[PDB]
């Protein structure tokens, strides 16, 4: 098998694509086959959480303006979640305080312009997460973008993204 | 099979291992006067095929090392000319079952 | 000052300080005498050698002797190696002084309390600035 | 009372296994000790009030298990560690049966 | 940041919940100690996907307790921080040691050694905060922090952040 | 109080991997460094920092916490230390093994003398297991006295190929006490081989070289045998005993570690401040001797370490080997709780599977029965009864693990029992307990009985089971063990019970039987001469508990209503049991009245003796336990012993001097 | 101490005598799904063994002891062991047994289908 | 000594008599798959008697 | 009386058959460890003594030694000894400046009882005070006590019968002790019969 | 034939004084003595040399030497023996512990 | 299946010897329900007589052999058992039986 012991390895670094011994590009499903690592930006994860919550609402039932959506997700969280639910409420408040994309159409647009870059899920998730407008700012924010992607390509990706947001 | 009279010199002994698959077996006349299989204590031995050995290892869900062993110097092993890695099936008389079947791999 | 490293046997239900604590040695528990709640179970009530660190201090040394199968030259070499040790020279000389005091009191057939008191007096009265010039016999007689 | 060798062997002969376990764990010394996942040693610093485990030599705080062993076995393992012999305890198999 | 992962949990179901509808009890007990729970292996597990079918194996009766040890395999969204990752956030508390910025489920501490020297602390103003010659850092204010390092325990993850890098701070 | 909760997963040990320690791992896992041989501080009241009893390594006092893990006595496992030795030393239990490696690899360049260019090396590499392969390599390379830098080619011995190696001649290495010396070949120069040279040679050994020697490249390298960083066991390994709660006598390991620190300090001072090579060799020999006697005092040809009192130092090997070691004296056989031991006396009015437990032993021994809705009232009454009067209870364990002693608790009022709490009640009747007689040579002497509480000071048990126990009441003692859980009590009652073990797997005959005078009386009950009158027949029928209630019709109707003994004994035998046996000269008519015939649960003819109810195959016991079951055979044991004991009570039996004279 | 001539053998003390005489695969691999043998080629005995019976009564008695929902109609029985025996007698116990083979593979068996003959 | 030598041997669920390593000692327990507790001494009527007795 | 047991007449036991006195002596000394590290015979009290045993201390005197004739019971102290320790500590919770002494008493055995017969104060070769306390009790023959013949016919008491249950001759002589017949011929002990 | 002669000799010793033992125990003993192709003695240098784990080899005799020879060779103990689980206190794979029990769901919902 | 028939052939021989046609119809004289009950009982007893797996037959065998050694020309008994278990190149009374 494997002679497991604390060998020599580099420390965990997000700039050198060393996300740990488990956070690899190829992950193993419960079915046993390999898949690409599923990494999300802020807006995409906010959606995935929101349809997760309404899917739990649909499962339990069978057996726009920021403030009204906030009170809707608050009543959804208070009726759906049980004890120790302050953390999910606080992180979903973080997501809706820093979300840039509202509907699933713009999220799909972001993922289809970002899937053609041929990059790791880490950098496309960060580029969907960071509200960047300068190529040098994107270079100094994500160190892995150095010697990986062109500056004008970053410029058109960021300007298309900056076109994409509403509210 | 080479059957000598008194002894074998070491200088001829060291060349007994020869080109495979040809094998050289040496037996003494005095050590082969009486057939040991005709004794009552020695039971019936049957050398098995590779398919039979694989079926034995699969049906009893064993490994090569999980079988009982017989050394490659036993007089019955030299009587059957056994080599390493083959399993002999042994049929013996049982006082609680009449007949009993065991298996031994030559090591 | 420093770490506390202290465990107090306080009952968490009575909240009375100091609590009445009963050590049930036969049943091996520590219980509160008010409510009967146990506090510490599996209590510990031979294998080493006795050494009181007041008669000779915190000296921890063992000698080398003949075993079942023993070469004499190895024993002589180990004894000579133990002889040329410079850290315990003060310990070696105070042990020699204790041996001379107990031999000299033992040839006087005095009780063991005399020897113990003389040894502790010699230990607590050693390495003193005011007592350095007197001969060792006077020190031993005064301690005795 | 001396639940000695031969008593244990007769308990083996009866096939009573949980009786043997509770004569060897609950009736004498059921010691809970934490071990590392990387190294098999029980040298794990466990602040259970702070709920923090830290294993020196592996620098991991996330791969610590807890096991129940007799204190005699724990003392045997620790004195073996003093003997420059390492009885590494792993919670998972490594080779097929 | 946010990931979608496949995790496995060993749940010790008590024999008291061995009813005919024990699957619902097992699911509720699973979501009681998963939502908002922090794990150093996988980060802060926030929410669980795929509720209609969760792979629940055959539960193991413990050899001395009688409780059933189930190996429940689920899919969940997690927030595992990494050192070298830049995140936005809002400051929730401040002190002369520095400020706590909330990113997702995590309180990242930016210490007084990790901002440029223009920022100075003051407690006379309400609230006690940090001010500089160009910007101020108060409670419930947007900021951007770079994670210099994170420490992961068995049940707690704490990260250290900085704003000394250029093009950081308030947006 | 139990043990506090932990968030670590609870797993079982599935594999145990042995090996050796690297010095780096010892220096990494250690929490402190030992610098002083002393243990106490200068005030003789606190643990010395950096000494042998540093609080970071652990604690051995109930009021003291550990400095590292911040926990008490029951939780702290103790933490190890490290000593950085000035010079490397050999491990005493590996020296000959090191000598074997000294006959395997080169002493100059640290390489194997013979590589794969030899047929004998290639066939030695074909050996699968480590021990036989290493033994073959050592026995075949011990005659090689040269490094063999240039060898003939394997395919043909016509050209010479230069393999690895320096070509220097290998000196003959022999052991002298605790050191190794080497004599070079005279074309002899004998010199002492230093330990650091052996360490450098072992470091020069490549991975494949000790892989062929069988050493694992991850867990046990040969270079880790050379001790240069000594581990320090925690104070729980080496506790300080108290003689009258005022003395601070330390363990023998503390003495040996203090001597090791003294030798290391002396060696360091001699190295730093300069010394002749005689002094350096003597100091390193003293350090090696101290390490060896710390690891093993019993060395052949070597003096042992002695204590102040004149006894030898109880080393690690002495504490591990022998009878009273850790393995044979604390792991295979250990003292247990919830047990009792006392002398024994027979009680023929008990059942076969029943043992008579004294009332004080019943009050002392405890069994935790949890509170259920099915036994709320019984457990509440047992709690309210208190630990003074049997039946009663001694402890109440709440669901958080806290335990209330019921004495020193009556003044605070009664405790309402909730579901899930435990009550450590006294052992009542029909409580299965395992019962033991040492030596316990076979499994028929570890047997599960049922408690019957009796008001005297002896274990009382049925007379039939004295044959598997190998017990007679001439002062013999037996032991009792109480199960502590429902699973354990249930498997003890369903596996080790008395009726389940009537037939012995030793010789497929019943190990139990009607023996001793109950065997004698059953001969005098079922003779031809014996007839029993009405006033005795009625009591002999009433003594059977499973008597069917109908009076058997007398074998003598008139002139006087008399029952025969065979007819009365046949009531104890259940129906449907048929046995046939013939002795010599035995027919369907029986003048000697030997043999035995049992038809439809009735004795037809034949006296009952050792051949019928004794511990023999083909008897009544074996037939009943193989045709009807174990419980019916145990009830048969009870019924026959009751009937025969009552009849011999009202009939009498003796022996005398006149019985032995012709 | 004591001085008795009543000879009491020291037990587990054979080391005296020890010191007297010291001188003289193919079908299953890794953790795949071939370990779980399906029901149609189970090669084990369909009769529940006495050890299996003992642990089933022990485990059911412990569950009933820790307040498990009892699947049978009691006649006032209070002891957990007798209730477990009643549950197994009329086959209302919902536990299964993994008969382990030496190679690591296993066969599952419901105690409802296991024939209880002893 | 005998108990320590025969310590780890047990009949597995395939009715083979194996030790801790899984090594086969007997391919079926007692060469018949039979517990010792259910053994009785029985007479074989065919092996005894004469040929005429067998025919009768 | 099976397996070498003996049936004993309970009335004979009540009249003193094999009833016996049991004397156990306890020795207790002092010794001087130095200047002030010593130990002393005095009655300990709850106010200023550490690690008190749970047994009753009222049986002692002013000098800490129990008067002879006083009944003692299970694990009750008969010799009271105390020794000074370091004051102002922090252990077990119940530690204060009052607890300047700790208990060094020697209690009675947890099962043994009886009557104190003789308490003896003297000095050894060292001149230090030491005491010897003799506890005297009765050992009534009950079930389990091993009785022997003069021919190796040992055995415990099986049971005790009173006179009205235990058999009797025509002269009214109820035996003192009933032994099993089967113990005689297996051992071939004829001298028991001839001695009788 | 060596195993047969061994069984006959042990039977002669057992039934020399008339004591009788069932066949299967004798067969198990002689099969263990002849399971390695040679007459493996029941001594310290007999059955204790087979690689069955360090803890059962050190439980009988020479604990320290066996632990040395295991630590040098880095022997991996499979922990399937009796004495390994006895030392570790976990349930041995014997008797009631020779299997594992799970809880069912199809029958559990089938009952009610 | 071959090993199973090999295991049960002696008991099948006993069953054929006892439950022959002549002995049943002449000596045993059963009826049809009686014979069916006999077949069912023999099958049930043989099924309950199989060794229960998980039984530690090794230590049981060791106890069953070590116990009769306690109870006790050529040497026999304890010294001969010592010479058997500790196999030795020499023995007390080496003997040969020539037919
Ligand atoms: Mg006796
Ligand atoms: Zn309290
Ligand atoms: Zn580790
Ligand atoms: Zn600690
Ligand atoms: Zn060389």
């Amino acid at each position: 098998r494997r002679r497991r012991l604390k060998k020599v390895e580099e420390e965990e670094n997000a700039a050198t694509l060393q996300l740990g011994q488990e956070f690899q590009l190829k992950q193993i499903n419960h079915q046993g086959e390999e898949e690409e690592l599923i990494a999300l930006n802020l807006s995409e994860a906010r959606l995935v959480i929101k349809e997760a919550l309404v899917e739990r609402r649909r499962a339990f039932k069978r057996s726009e303006t920021r403030e009204k959506e906030l009170e809707s997700i608050d009543v959804l969280l208070e009726q759906t979640t049980g004890g120790n639910n302050k953390d999910l409420k606080n992180t979903m408040q973080y997501l809706t305080n820093f979300s840039r994309f509202r509907d699933q159409e713009t999220v799909g647009a972001v993922i289809q312009l970002l899937k053609s870059t041929g990059l790791h899920p880490f950098e496309v998730a960060q580029l969907g997460s960071l509200a960047c407008d300068t190529a040098d700012e994107a270079k100094t924010l994500i160190p892995s973008l150095n010697n990986k992607i062109s500056d004008d390509e970053l410029e058109r990706i960021l300007k298309e993204l900056s076109n994409l947001e509403t509210l | 099979i080479f059957v000598y009279q008194n002894n074998i010199t070491p200088s001829a002994m060291k060349l007994v291992p020869s080109i495979p698959p040809a094998t050289i077996e040496t037996f003494n006349e005095a050590a082969l006067v009486v057939n040991i299989t005709h004794h009552e204590l020695v039971p019936k031995h049957i050398r098995l095929s590779s398919d039979e050995k694989r079926e034995l290892l699969k049906r009893y869900r064993l490994k090569e090392s999980q079988l009982p062993r017989i050394q490659r110097a036993d007089p019955v092993a030299l009587y059957l000319g056994l080599k390493r890695g083959e399993v002999v099936k042994i049929i013996r008389k049982s006082e609680t079952s009449g007949r009993y079947a065991s298996y031994r791999i030559c090591m | 000052r420093g770490p506390n490293l202290n465990i107090v046997l306080t009952c968490p239900e009575c909240k009375v300080y100091p609590p009445k604590i009963v050590e049930r040695f036969s049943e091996g528990d520590v219980v509160c005498a008010l409510c009967g709640l146990v506090l510490s179970d599996k209590l510990v009530d031979r294998v080493g050698e006795a050494s009181n660190p007041l008669l000779d201090g915190n000296n921890l040394s063992t000698r080398i002797g003949k075993g079942e199968t023993t070469d004499m030259r190895f024993t002589k070499e180990l004894n000579k190696a133990q002889g040329k040790n410079v850290m315990d020279k003060k310990d070696n000389e105070v042990q020699a002084a204790f041996a001379k005091i107990t031999m000299l009191c033992d040839a006087a057939e005095l009780p063991k309390i005399v020897k113990d008191c003389a040894k502790e007096a010699y230990k607590l009265c050693h390495d003193e600035k005011t007592l350095k010039g007197k001969s060792m016999e006077s020190i031993m007689a005064a301690s005795i | 009372l001396r639940f000695g060798e031969m008593e244990r062997d007769c308990m083996i002969a009866h096939g009573a296994a949980s009786f043997l376990k509770e004569r060897l764990m609950e009736a004498s010394d059921a010691f809970r000790v934490h071990i590392c996942g990387i190294c098999g040693l029980m040298t794990v610093i466990a602040k259970l009030n702070h709920n923090q485990f830290e294993c020196k030599g592996c620098d991991n705080k996330i791969d610590i298990y807890q096991i129940h062993i007799p204190y005699a076995a724990k003392l045997l393992f620790q004195e073996l560690m003093a003997m420059n012999i390492t009885p590494r305890l792993y919670t998972d198999r490594s080779r097929d049966f | 940041m946010f990931f979608i992962k496949d995790l496995s949990l060993n749940i010790t179901l008590h024999p008291s919940f061995f009813g005919p509808r024990m699957k619902q009890y097992l699911k509720t007990k699973l979501l009681e100690e998963v939502e908002g729970s922090c794990t150093g292996k996988f980060g802060y597990i926030l929410c669980v996907l795929d509720y209609d079918n969760i792979d629940i194996q055959r539960g193991r009766i413990l050899p001395t307790d009688g409780s059933a040890e189930f190996n429940v395999k689920y899919r969940a969204v997690v927030f595992k921080p990494f050192k070298g990752e830049v995140v936005d956030g809002t400051v929730v508390s401040c002190s002369q040691h520095g400020f706590e910025v909330q990113v997702g489920p995590m309180k990242v501490f930016v210490t007084k050694h990790l901002m440029p020297q223009d920022l100075t602390f003051n407690a006379g103003s309400n609230p006690p905060s940090y001010q500089s010659s160009e910007d101020v850092i108060t409670i419930k204010s947007r900021i951007r922090v770079k994670i210099e390092g994170c420490i992961s325990q068995v049940s707690s993850i704490h990260a250290i952040g900085s704003i000394k890098e250029d093009y950081l701070g308030a947006i | 109080v139990g043990q506090q909760y932990s968030s670590a997963p609870l797993r079982t040990v599935k594999e145990v991997q042995f090996g050796l320690f690297s010095p780096e791992e010892v220096r990494a896992i250690s929490v402190a460094k030992i610098r002083f041989p002393e243990t106490m501080d200068e005030t003789q009241t606190r643990a010395k920092i950096g000494g042998l009893n540093d609080p970071r390594l652990g604690s051995i006092d109930r009021n003291l916490k550990c400095q590292t893990c911040q926990e008490g006595m029951n939780e702290c496992p103790g933490h190890f230390g490290h000593i950085d030795l000035a010079k490397p030393v050999f491990h005493v239990g590996f020296i000959a093994k090191i000598k074997k490696v000294c006959e395997c690899v080169c002493m100059h360049c640290g390489k194997l003398l013979l590589d794969e260019h030899n047929e004998l090396m290639r066939q030695a590499l074909a050996i699968k297991d480590s021990k036989k392969r290493f033994a073959a390599i050592w026995t075949l390379c011990k005659t090689k006295m040269v490094c063999e830098t240039d060898v003939p080619s394997e395919d043909d011995p016509t050209q010479l190929v230069s393999r690895g190696g320096c070509g220097n001649t290998q000196p003959t290495i022999r052991k002298d006490g605790l050191k190794l010396v080497g004599s070079w070949k005279k074309d002899p120069e004998l010199r002492v081989l230093s330990t650091e040279e052996i360490l450098n040679i072992f470091k020069h050994i490549s991975v494949k070289d000790f892989t062929s020697l069988g050493f694992n490249e991850v867990f046990s390298r040969p270079e880790w045998m050379i001790l240069t960083c000594l581990p320090v066991p925690p104070p729980p390994v080496r506790p300080s005993i108290s003689f009258n709660e005022s003395q601070r006598g330390e363990d023998d390991l503390t003495f040996k570690l203090a001597d090791i620190l003294k030798a290391n300090i002396s060696l360091e001072t001699l190295e730093h401040n300069g010394a002749p090579h005689h002094a350096i060799e003597e100091a390193e020999s003293l350090l090696q001797f101290h390490v060896a006697t710390y690891m093993d005092n019993d060395i052949a040809g070597q003096p042992q370490a002695l204590q102040k009192s004149g006894r030898p130092v109880k080393s690690i090997r002495a504490r591990l080997k022998g009878k009273e070691g850790r393995i044979r004296g604390n792991l295979m056989g250990k003292r247990v709780d919830f047990s009792a031991r006392t002398v024994i006396s027979g009680d023929p009015n008990l059942e076969l599977d029943q043992v008579g437990v004294p009332k004080s032993i019943a009050k002392t021994l405890t069994y935790p029965e949890v509170v259920t809705p099915y036994n709320i009232d019984r457990l509440t009454q047992l709690v309210r009864n208190g630990p003074n009067e049997h039946p009663g209870a001694k402890y109440v364990i709440r669901d958080s693990g806290d335990r209330i002693d019921l004495r020193y608790s009556k003044r605070a009022g009664d405790i309402q029992l909730q579901y899930g709490w435990k009550v450590e009640r006294h052992i009542m009747d029909n409580d299965p307990v395992l019962f033991n007689r040492q030596p316990s040579l076979h499994k028929m002497s570890m047997m599960a009985h049922r408690v019957k509480v009796i008001p005297y000071s002896t274990f009382r048990l049925n007379l039939s089971v004295t044959s598997p126990y190998n017990a007679d009441f001439d002062g013999d003692e037996m032991n009792l063990h109480v199960p502590q859980s429902e699973e354990t009590r249930a498997e003890l009652s369903q596996l080790c019970a008395v009726p389940l073990q009537i037939v012995s797997p030793q010789s497929n005959k019943p190990c139990m039987g009607i023996v001793q005078d109950t065997l004698c009386g059953i001969r005098k009950l079922t003779l031809r001469d014996t007839f029993i009158e009405l006033d005795q027949v009625l009591n002999m029928l009433y003594w059977v508990p499973d008597w069917d209630g109908v009076i058997p019709t007398p074998a003598i109707i008139k002139p006087k209503p008399l029952w025969s003994g065979k007819q009365i004994l046949s009531v104890a035998i259940p129906n449907g049991i048929h046995l046939q046996r013939f002795d010599e000269g035995t027919t369907l008519l029986s003048p000697k009245d030997n043999g035995m015939l049992i038809i439809d649960g009735q004795i037809i003819f034949g006296v009952v003796e050792k051949k019928t109810v004794g511990s023999s195959n083909g008897g009544l016991i074996h037939v009943v336990t193989r045709e009807k079951g174990p419980q019916v055979c145990a009830k048969l044991f009870g019924n026959i012993q009751k009937v025969v004991n009552f009849w011999l009570l009202h009939n009498g039996f003796s022996t005398g001097i006149g019985d032995t004279i012709a | 101490n004591e001085n008795f001539e009543d000879f009491d053998v020291e037990h587990f003390s054979d080391e005296e005598t020890y010191e007297e005489k010291p001188q003289f695969e193919q079908i299953r691999r890794k953790t795949l799904k071939e370990k779980a043998i399906p029901k149609d080629q189970r090669a084990t005995t369909p009769y529940m063994t006495k050890y299996e019976r003992a642990r089933i009564l022990g485990t059911r008695a412990l569950q009933i002891s820790m307040n498990a929902p009892v699947f049978v109609d009691l006649e006032g029985e209070t002891d957990p062991l007798r209730i477990a025996m009643k549950e197994l007698a009329e086959k209302k116990i919902p536990l299964v047994i993994r008969r382990y083979l030496p190679d690591g593979s296993f066969e599952d068996w419901s105690v409802e289908e296991l024939i209880v003959d002893l | 000594r005998l108990v320590k030598a025969l310590e780890d041997i047990m009949v597995h669920y395939d009715n083979t008599t194996r030790n801790s390593l899984g090594n086969v000692i007997q391919f079926i327990y007692g060469e018949d798959g039979m517990d010792a507790a259910h053994i009785e001494k029985q007479s074989l009527d065919t092996i005894g008697g004469s040929d005429a007795a067998f025919e009768k | 009386n099976q397996e070498d047991s003996m049936i004993m007449n309970q009335s004979s036991i009540d009249r003193g058959l094999f009833r016996s006195l049991f004397f156990r002596s306890y020795m207790d000394q002092e010794k001087k460890y130095g200047m002030s590290i010593t130990e002393t015979f005095e009655k300990p009290q709850r106010t200023n003594t550490l690690r008190m045993k749970h047994g009753t201390y009222d049986k002692l005197d002013d000098d800490g030694l129990i008067a002879p004739g006083v009944r003692v019971s299970g694990e009750d102290v008969i010799i009271g000894k105390t020794t000074p320790i370091s004051p102002d500590e922090e252990e077990l919770g119940q530690r204060t400046a009052y607890h300047s002494k700790r208990d060094a008493s020697t209690p009675l055995r947890s099962t043994e009882n009886g009557i104190v017969d003789q308490v003896l104060v003297t000095t050894n070769q060292d001149g230090l005070k030491f005491v010897k306390v003799r506890v005297r009790t009765t050992k009534i023959p009950q079930i389990g006590d091993k009785f022997a013949s003069r021919h190796g016919q040992k055995g415990t008491i099986g049971i005790t019968y009173r006179r009205e249950d235990m058999p009797f001759t025509a002269e009214g002589i109820v035996p003192d002790l009933i032994i099993n017949p089967h113990a005689i011929p297996s051992r071939m002990t004829v001298a028991h019969l001839i001695e009788c | 034939a060596g195993r047969a002669a061994l069984y006959k000799e042990v039977y002669n010793v057992i039934a020399s004084d008339g004591s009788y033992v069932n066949y299967r125990h004798m067969a198990l003993l002689v099969d263990v003595m002849t399971t390695q192709g040679g007459l493996t003695s029941v001594t310290r240098h007999g059955f204790n040399r087979s690689n069955t784990g360090a803890l059962m080899r050190c439980s009988f005799e020479e604990t320290v030497e066996i632990l040395f020879e295991a630590g040098a060779s880095a022997e991996l103990d499979d922990c399937r023996g009796v004495s390994e689980n006895v030392i570790l206190g976990q349930m041995a794979p014997i008797g009631t512990g020779a299997f594992d029990v799970m809880i069912d769901e199809e029958s559990l919902v089938k009952y009610m | 299946q071959n090993a199973q028939r090999d295991a049960v052939t002696l008991f099948c021989c006993l069953l054929r010897s006892r439950l022959a046609t002549r002995r049943v119809l002449q000596e045993y004289r059963l009826t049809k329900q009686a014979f069916d009950w006999v077949l069912s009982n023999i099958e049930a007893q043989f099924l309950r007589s199989v060794v229960h797996p998980g039984e530690m037959v090794g230590v049981l065998a060791a106890q069953s052999i070590g116990e009769p050694a306690t109870q006790m020309k050529v040497t026999s008994g304890v010294p001969r058992l010592k010479e058997i278990l500790n196999v030795a190149k020499n023995m007390k009374t080496p003997s040969l039986t020539v037919y």
